[PDB]
């Protein structure tokens, strides 16, 4: 019984780690998009500010 | 013309994002203050005046219609950007 | 006739202001000329500032300039010597041979500023162009008159791909490619010229197949924004007067966009999005619309694209993306470990890969190949963990077949003859599709995987298997 | 209607952000230095002039259901940020609640009102 | 004190960033185009003059300890970053370890000195 429980627990851990892997991948994609948008927006901000400086 | 002559017309505004880009180029070549992502403030007014010219007419005018199908290219699969 | 003359009033950086007399101002984009001891400083008119004064941008270093120096108007834009004599010579933006092999004996002299062919003259059919490279003309075929974007890097054989394409197009139809080294590093340029001489594409005593136009990175801004136009004019002449399927190579389209943004800042225009010129889309369209197929011939451009900060969202990469058709992402050592082409077929895509253009069978075989490679890549993880046992019989068959396909993607290069030992083969696209579908059907599993490596046509796979057997027993 | 008639009026608009947007439209050609993110310098002053006339007004009373458009779903945009201060009962209608399918898409963690006292 | 008296003095400046901030303060009204993120175009030269006036000569020694305020705890701001080139033993203090309770708050890693060698 303890051996079977060990095997089942390890299998469930593997499945949970795979699920966490794909969730982390989705999070990575979304936050990469957000970071690119943020850097573009901020650089537009300093450029427009320096243009208004003229 | 068709809409006011009682007929019905389909119009497809392919890539109005490049329309906004061209208007932005024209504005900054006119020394106009840049706005959000340097788009001039009248980018909303342009698309507004452009699109609102397409609607179904009542029976007294002739019951004509004009259907507009704008095309906007979201960049990055996001609909939370200024122009979108 | 009376030459048009004026006096220099101000040189501000590369920007030069010249005052003309009444009814003597030229149109903009016209070429101006002053006599300097070094050579010819040429000025491209950008704006008319009124009071008979024009604002011009210098194509060469503006040092030791004095207000009141004499200037002369050519009459039109910068005109580059054009003709078959350009093949084998190193020419610059101003049209002066920097190859010091005598003057250019071209009979014609065309301006670099022209208009794209009208809508009627545009070809109404999407045409295919054979590349010679099996994986390229099967999975990401090039468009005849396309805007192919090379997404490579360093140490990936980016150049050897270029010379192989030049040789293949020269053999296949009529190809006289034109290399445009926008922002040339002048060390890679010298190495490239030496490689041209060694590979035989550039034949000093004989005939050459490519004209090497490039403005080095040390040139003032604007020349780097006009070398591409010069090369495009050369290619258009070779297309509109000879009917050939000319190629055109851009060193880095991102460098052209950076130069264009740089020019606008000097004039005084407000940078639009990210330090970028307000006319980014306009300049990109003007450059990329003349590079197109017509009724007479076609010109296909292969441009190398750099992505700033690895950001696909940057405005210049997107503007280039507007005109690409197909793309080729040379694998950064992924496929270079093994397959010599190293094109990463699962990343390089093409818009023309449709049954209406390449045919139903071509689409079918390409789709099966790409899905087999995708499945094999997906199984690679558990192959690395355990090996070959954990896979089912069909999984094992698919893995082995995809390994065979990956080995068979390789092709010997006719420009790599001097490199190792291998005779390059111009595998036709029909031969390519037939060979790949024959491997797909699954009648060649007993042939070992290495009989597809460094091999062209499928009959060559058979012959290599026979020689392996002969040297075995 | 509030003064001469002495009635309880129920003013409704559809979008107050369009007012500030048009002010920014006319400001650029009016000849003023652009403000933050290309807005008019007289944003707070003009918007306060517009939204202070609307008030309970001892001889009478008014309820005004305002409505604001946030540019690019930015709650920190100068116009929404400025019009926050001139409202007691607010409703943000966050988009995330909208893609979660809960309609109305109001965010309960940002709705907030003064009347919520024991 | 250092030159005429030939004495070793201890120059204790505080918030040297305020000098560059005051320079940028009047830069705009002087008629100078602003530099990146709103500083004076001439900050580097003037601050270099001020810092190289702080040095140990052969007539005497000066020991300078001046605190540099980083705007919004950013080490990439032009002013502190350009000051970094003028300081021998930089002792940067970090907020994080300050709320962690270590009130000396000297960052063990980022704080580096030239004198540290075998």
């Amino acid at each position: 019984a303890m051996a079977q429980g060990y095997a089942a627990e390890i299998s469930a851990r593997r499945n949970a780690m795979d699920n966490a892997s794909k969730n982390a991948g989705d999070m990575i994609n979304r936050y990469s998009i957000l970071y690119n948008r943020t850097r573009q927006a901020v650089i537009t901000n300093e450029l427009v500010d320096i243009i208004t400086g003229a | 013309w068709f809409r006011d002559n009682g007929k019905h017309a389909l119009i497809v505004y392919d890539d109005l994002s490049k329309q906004a880009v061209a208007y932005r180029q024209l504005s900054l070549l006119l020394r106009r203050p840049p706005g959000r992502e340097a788009y001039p403030g009248d980018v909303f007014y342009l698309h507004s005046r452009l699109l609102e010219r397409a609607a179904k007419l009542s029976e007294k005018e002739g019951s004509g219609s004009l259907t507009a199908l704008p095309v906007i290219e979201t960049q990055g699969g996001d609909v939370s950007a200024y122009i979108p | 006739s009376t030459p048009i003359t004026g006096k220099v009033t101000a040189v501000i950086g590369a920007i030069v202001d010249v005052h003309f007399e009444q009814s003597e101002l030229p149109a903009i984009l016209n070429a101006l000329e002053i006599k300097t001891p070094q050579g010819k400083l040429v000025l491209e008119v950008a704006q008319h500032l009124g009071e008979n004064t024009v604002r011009t941008i210098a194509m060469d270093g503006t040092e030791g300039l004095v207000r009141g120096e004499k200037v002369l108007d050519t009459g039109g834009p910068i005109s580059v010597p054009v003709g078959r004599e350009t093949l084998g010579r190193i020419i610059n933006v101003i049209g002066e041979p920097i190859d010091e092999r005598g003057p250019i004996k071209s009979k014609l002299r065309k301006p670099i500023h022209a208009d794209p062919p009208s809508f009627a003259e545009q070809s109404t059919s999407a045409e295919i162009l054979e590349t010679g490279i099996k994986v390229v003309d099967l999975l990401a075929p090039y468009a005849r008159g396309g805007k192919i974007g090379l997404f490579g890097g360093a140490g990936v054989g980016k150049t050897v791909f270029i010379q192989e394409l030049i040789n293949n197009i020269a053999k296949a139809h009529g190809g006289f490619s034109v290399f445009t080294g926008v922002g040339e590093r002048t060390r890679e340029g010298n190495d490239l010229y030496r490689e041209m001489k060694e590979t035989g594409v550039i034949n000093l005593e004989g005939e050459s197949k490519v004209a090497l136009v490039f403005g080095q990175m040390n040139e003032p801004p604007g020349a780097r924004a006009r070398v591409a136009l010069t090369g495009l004019t050369i290619a258009e002449y070779f297309r509109d007067e000879e009917g050939q399927d000319v190629l055109l190579f851009i060193d880095n389209i991102f460098r052209f966009t950076q130069a264009g943004s740089e020019v606008s800042a000097l004039l005084g225009r407000i940078p639009s999005a990210v330090g970028y010129q307000p006319t980014l889309a306009t300049d990109m369209g003007l450059l990329q619309e003349r590079i197109t197929t017509t009724k007479k011939g076609s010109v296909t451009s292969v441009q190398a694209v750099y992505v700033p900060a690895d950001d696909l969202t940057d405005p210049a990469p997107a503007t280039t993306f507007a005109h690409l058709d197909a793309t080729t992402v040379l694998s950064r050592g992924i496929s270079e470990l093994g397959i010599y082409p190293a094109v990463d077929p699962l990343d390089s895509k093409s818009r023309l890969l449709d049954a209406a253009v390449v045919g139903q069978e071509h689409y079918d075989v390409a789709s099966k190949v790409q899905e087999t490679l995708q499945t094999y890549k997906s199984l690679q993880d558990i192959i690395a963990i355990l090996g070959m046992d954990e896979l089912s019989e069909q999984d094992k068959l698919t893995v082995e077949r995809a390994r065979k396909i990956q080995r068979f993607l390789s092709q010997p290069f006719a420009v790599a003859e001097v490199f190792t030992g291998i005779p390059g083969k111009l595998v036709r696209l029909k031969d390519t599709v037939a060979s790949f579908k024959a491997v797909l059907e699954g009648k060649y599993d007993n042939i070992p995987e290495h009989a597809f490596y460094m091999v062209g046509g499928i009959e060559d796979v058979v012959a290599k298997a026979e020689k392996l057997a002969a040297e075995a027993n």
